């Protein structure tokens, strides 16, 4: 695992082409996330 | 030390997690290659993940980041999809759940779009799809995602394609 940039705790990937994309994030320490909900699902075939 | 509590679909907590799941689906530039072709999900179950030790590990670190960032943890709720979801819920996130080849370096990646994390459920690029049918777009097999509490603190902003 790499390190955060000096003076930061995470990286934010901001979409700069696909106008509809939301952001993505990276953390570099396991302790900075807690897995709160487990969601079981299927993807649905469009009609 | 992990126990899983099922939420009733009647519970407002079930409902607000389902809504974040459904409302953050988008189209992907691979046309469905990694994650399948779909506009919405069939939600089969939502469970709350309880582990005291992992929770206190999280909160201890949250306080540290907070004190380094004018008392602001900058906490979000974000999706994570992974072949290793069962290790994660029992032992916590660590090194072994990192994306070594990710565009922002070797770290643990999370998405606001549920459909983006869905692309990693069977591996990077969707791997070879579901175990049973080898289908990245399988409509039969049960999938799992995590909806996670994430401390971002002071976040480095990377503009990007
Ligand atoms: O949910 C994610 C899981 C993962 C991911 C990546 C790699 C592994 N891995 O190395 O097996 C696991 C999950 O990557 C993402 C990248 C961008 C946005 C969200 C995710
Ligand atoms: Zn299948």
């Amino acid at each position: 695992m790499a390190h955060s940039p000096p003076g930061h705790h995470s990286v934010t990937g901001r979409p700069s082409v696909n106008g509809l994309a939301l952001a993505e994030y990276v953390i570099y320490r396991g302790e900075q996330a807690y897995p709160e909900y487990l969601i079981t699902y299927q993807i649905m075939r469009p009609e | 030390g992990t126990i899983l509590i099922d939420l009733s679909p009647d519970d407002k907590e079930f409902q607000s997690v389902e809504e974040e799941m459904q409302s953050t689906v988008r189209e992907h530039r691979d046309g469905g290659h990694a994650g399948g072709i779909f506009n919405r999900y069939n939600i089969l179950k939502i469970q709350k993940v309880c582990n005291k030790k992992l929770w206190e590990r999280y909160t201890h670190r949250r306080k540290e980041v907070s004190e380094e960032n004018h008392n602001h943890a900058n906490e979000r709720m974000l999706f994570h999809g992974s072949p290793f979801v069962n290790a994660i819920i029992h032992k916590g996130f660590d090194e072994r759940h990192a994306y070594i080849g990710g565009m922002f370096g070797a770290g643990i990646y999370f998405a606001e779009n549920s459909s983006k994390s869905n692309q990693y459920v069977y591996g990077i690029g969707g791997g070879t799809g579901c175990p049973v049918h080898k289908d990245r777009s399988c409509y039969i097999c049960h999938r799992q995602l995590l909806f996670c509490r994430v401390t971002l603190g002071k976040s480095f902003l990377q503009f990007s394609a």
